């Protein structure tokens, strides 16, 4: 793996004490599209000083740490390890969480109760 | 022990008995929807995922249609993109101009489905105009503006099967059912602030937020 | 009107600016910031300073309270909130508002009640 | 299945089938239940045979129309729900499923509503439409957003508040509601309005340019210019 | 000539008035010249804030768009109707130097022409041995111009220029700079 952090002119406070983060988005529980959730996303963890602090004056959200607003996108899983490690980053992977296929039908709503019903459904 | 089909010229293999809407998400065809969940049960109210079937008359509901073999699917059908935009324009008929003060902005299943499926314009436009329905005050944690409500029965469906609380209900005809408890009855169960993710417009939302 | 400076100094304004508005002395929100907490956390700066040409611009929710309440004989009750000498459309959507509970109704965008009668 | 026919069940078990068959049509056979209502002088209920001329259904046994055949304005064979036969070609129908379907209309339950000529179509639809939408159960969104639409159009058509491309538009939304349905209660509520613009357009027409000039022009949607919304209500617009 | 000099009367700029503009036609060089002022009553009247045309403007629109009830926006919507790069490798070229076209189906054998599109799919044949495989006259067909020519590089919409030299130009004779329309 070629070391590429002594010629990208990125500091070395960058990659000597910053961990990165790549993930995949989780699909919103908002709504039902999944569009977004493609892309492994690297993401910088925040730096607990340097995150943000509010103002003396208005209160603007101030900010020391500058990669706070930067964020990637891959292709693939293995894209993005290539390219963090290539660059020379600490990283954690998290891994996607898909949903358990679960077979439905629409006549299971109504299923004749043998016993006690138990239930009684609505629609 | 399982199906093989086609939807799109797609070809996907899928267990015995599940839902269309099932194949066309393991497809990777996308398919809108209002009141189709993967933790709750069906109801084919909504209409919205009217799929073209061959071997079917009428554009089937793709969410309770279940799966058979030799199937040919086809969403792209110039007549599915008619049923979705006539499905979309009949659901913002009634649904109120609250889009600045909702609180599903950036959020709203019903506006990001009115970009990429519904009608560009709008032709509701009476002197009598939509209905409005009173506010109904479930409960401290639970903000409830039901206007704007399309009656998903997702809610309903929602507090009657997983949380066991079965105090919610649909009491009405036309356009007069209503979405809550008859008697202005206070919602306890032990997750009652899940049901606020859960509707697809904003008509149930966060109180503290 | 007398604050603690934050080291047992007290500073001393006028008790006309004090007052949140003219119109009402408390707040509005619950994260309104009191001019008392104004004042006790930066009078550095209005130092030499002429409190008189702040702007003082009159807040509206007591400006709302004394309008008269509208009734409606029907069902539901229409609101714009538009002008009409205004060639143009002015005012905000317009929207619907059901009065059958005891009470008056407001609209969400400007405010008014609203009363079946 | 329906009261009437497990009614006739044990007659036809008794008498046999080919006797039953031997009445009506190559598939329409046998009898029916025909009820006669509306703007006819005799209002009754007959046991006819299927595949029968509708002439001969009005004046055989209903004494006649109120005012004799040209007093005719349309026919609706069946309940609410089937479009209007107008008067040039139910002459020659025949009352079974067959010369009703290829009439672009139903039999249904072969109620028959013949409708008076001193009466109006309109005021008769918009009534239908008013029972549709109160008769509808709610549940798919189509359907009760449909008839809640349809019933404000209609009153807006019967005193007459529209432009003549609002009929138009009229047809698209009843094609809107016609198959998107759960029961067929939706595509229930498009049809009389399907047969109103079918056959009674310029009747819509002239109801149209009668309000346009005793009253001032119509915008869209019902909306005349000096109409605005104040205070509450709507003003300016006599809000049908 | 259809834009040439036209007199000062004609110019809406305040000018002159009286026995001064009879001084100032014999003392001038070009006596059908403006002085540069806009005529007061004439320019801006009336102010853009104070226009009776405000009160009395709709939102414009065409007919088979703003049409209320036959149009549906599936019709009509042309950014979901994009075309997309059609991307060609090597190995596609050769596949149609090889097999053929949808309009030139050099392809029997459909249940084998199959399996004869697998091996180019798999990297069976290489696009030079294509090239010499391939015939003289798909060569000068498909390849090259049917009179065996190099093809031209395309233009959209071809510009053939007209020289105007004469007193229809915009500088006489003389000038370095010429009029080419
Ligand atoms: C809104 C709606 C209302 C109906 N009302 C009746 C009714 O009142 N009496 C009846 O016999 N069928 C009625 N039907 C048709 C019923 O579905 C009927 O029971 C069934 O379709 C046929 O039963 P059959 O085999 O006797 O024809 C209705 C259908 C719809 C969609
Ligand atoms: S829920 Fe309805 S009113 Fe609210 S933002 Fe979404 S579309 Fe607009
Ligand atoms: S309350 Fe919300 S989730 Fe329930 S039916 Fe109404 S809009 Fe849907
Ligand atoms: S068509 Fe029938 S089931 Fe569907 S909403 Fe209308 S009344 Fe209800
Ligand atoms: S989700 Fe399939 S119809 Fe409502
Ligand atoms: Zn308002």
């Amino acid at each position: 793996v070629p070391a590429h952090e002594i010629v990208s002119g990125a500091p070395a406070e960058l990659s000597r004490n910053r961990v990165v983060r790549i993930y995949q988005q989780a699909k919103p529980a908002t709504q039902s599209g999944e569009y977004g959730t493609f892309a492994w996303r690297l993401d910088w963890d925040i730096v607990d000083v340097a995150n943000r602090w509010e103002n003396d004056l208005i209160g603007w959200q101030s900010s020391g740490d500058y990669m706070q607003a930067t964020q990637m996108k891959f292709t693939s899983k293995e894209s993005a390890i290539k390219f963090a490690n290539k660059q020379g980053w600490d990283f954690y992977i998290q891994e996607p969480h898909h949903r358990k296929f679960r077979v439905k039908q629409y006549a299971n709503n109504f299923v004749h109760s043998y016993g006690k019903l138990k239930h009684i459904r609505t629609k | 022990a399982e199906i093989e089909l086609t939807i799109d010229g797609h070809k996907v293999s899928i267990e015995a008995g599940s839902a269309l809407i099932q194949a066309c998400e393991k497809a990777g065809v996308t398919v809108p929807r209002y009141c189709y969940h993967d933790k709750l049960a069906i109801a084919g109210n909504c209409r919205m995922c009217l799929v073209d079937v061959e071997r079917a008359p009428k554009p089937v509901a793709s969410c309770a249609y279940p799966v058979a073999p030799g199937m040919v699917v086809r969403t792209d059908t110039e007549r599915v993109k008619q049923a979705r935009e006539n499905v979309m324009e009949m659901m913002l008929q009634n649904h109120p101009l609250d889009c600045p003060v909702c609180d599903q902005g950036g959020e709203c299943d019903l506006q990001d489905q009115s970009m990429r499926y519904g009608r560009d314009r709008g032709r509701f436009t009476e002197i009598t105009g939509k209905r409005s329905t009173e506010d109904k005050n479930i409960g401290p944690l639970v903000k409830t503006s039901m206007n704007r409500c399309i009656h998903c029965t997702r809610c309903v469906r929602f507090a009657n099967d997983i949380a066991g609380a079965p105090e919610l209900g649909s009491s009405g005809r036309g356009n007069d059912m209503q979405i809550g408890t008859y008697l202005e009855k206070n919602l306890n169960t032990e997750l009652s602030g899940n049901v606020i993710d859960l509707c697809p417009v904003g008509a149930l939302t966060n109180k503290p937020y | 009107k007398s604050i603690i400076s934050y080291n047992g100094n007290t500073i001393e304004i006028p008790e006309e600016y004090t007052k949140q508005a003219p119109n009402r002395d408390s707040t509005w929100a619950p994260a309104q910031a009191s001019k008392t907490e104004i004042y006790k956390n930066n009078m550095v700066r209005f130092e030499q300073k002429d409190l008189s040409k702040q702007p003082m611009p009159y807040a509206g929710i007591e400006l709302i309270a004394q309008q008269p309440v509208r009734f409606v004989h029907g069902n539901t009750a229409v609101c714009d909130g538009a002008n009409h000498n205004g060639p143009g459309a002015q005012g905000h959507p317009k929207i619907f508002i059901n009065v059958d509970a005891p009470g008056s109704h407001a609209c969400q965008y400007c405010g008014t009640r609203y009363e079946k009668e | 299945t329906n009261v009437e026919t497990v009614a006739v069940a044990p007659t036809i078990l008794r008498r046999g089938g080919d006797w039953f068959a031997s009445f009506g049509r190559e598939r329409n056979s046998g009898t029916k239940l025909f009820c006669i209502s509306g703007n006819v002088n005799e209002p009754c209920t007959v046991e006819e045979e299927m595949s029968i001329p509708l002439r001969e259904l009005l004046e055989k046994h209903c004494g006649g129309i109120k005012g004799g055949w040209d007093n005719l304005l349309g026919v609706i064979p069946g309940g609410c729900s089937v479009p209007i036969l107008p008067k040039n070609i139910c002459e020659d129908v025949l009352m079974d499923f067959d010369a009703l379907k290829d009439v672009q209309s139903g039999l249904g339950t072969a109620a028959v509503i013949v409708i008076n000529k001193q009466q109006d179509v309109i005021r008769a639809i918009q009534r239908f439409a008013a029972f549709y939408k109160h008769e509808s159960c709610g549940q798919c969104t189509p359907c009760r957003e449909g008839t809640t639409w349809l019933l404000k159009a209609m009153d807006r058509f019967r005193t007459g508040q529209a432009k003549e491309r609002e009929i138009d538009m009229l047809y698209e939304l009843t094609k809107d509601i016609e198959g998107h349905t759960i029961c067929a209660l939706g595509d229930a509520a498009a049809w009389p309005i399907q047969g109103l613009i079918r056959n009674f357009r310029p009747e819509m027409e002239t109801r149209m340019k009668k309000f346009h000039d005793e009253v001032g022009a119509v915008s869209v949607g019902g909306w005349m210019k000096d109409a605005r919304v104040e205070k509450g209500k709507v003003v300016g617009a006599p809000l049908p | 000539l259809p834009g040439g000099p036209v007199p000062v009367f004609k110019k809406y700029t305040v000018g002159s008035k009286g026995i001064w503009e009879k001084l100032r036609v014999l003392l001038a060089i070009a006596p059908n010249r403006s002085t540069g002022n806009p005529i007061v009553p004439l320019y801006r009247v009336p102010t853009p804030g104070s226009r009776p045309e405000a009160n009395v403007y709709q939102d414009p629109s065409s007919y088979p768009t703003n049409d209320i009830a036959e149009n549906p926006y599936w019709k009509r919507d042309h950014r979901r109707a994009y075309p997309q790069t059609a991307f060609f490798d090597q190995k596609t070229v050769t596949g149609l130097l090889e097999l053929g076209s949808e309009a030139t189906p050099r392809i029997a054998d459909g249940e084998a022409g199959t399996k004869a599109l697998a091996n180019i799919a798999n990297g069976g044949v290489s696009f030079t041995q294509a090239l010499g495989k391939s015939s003289k006259d798909v060569i000068y067909g498909e390849v090259l111009t049917v009179n065996g020519l190099p093809p031209v590089a395309p233009t959209l919409a071809p510009k053939q220029w007209k020289i105007i030299e004469g007193e229809a130009a915009i500088y006489p004779k003389g000038y370095p700079c010429r009029t080419f329309h």
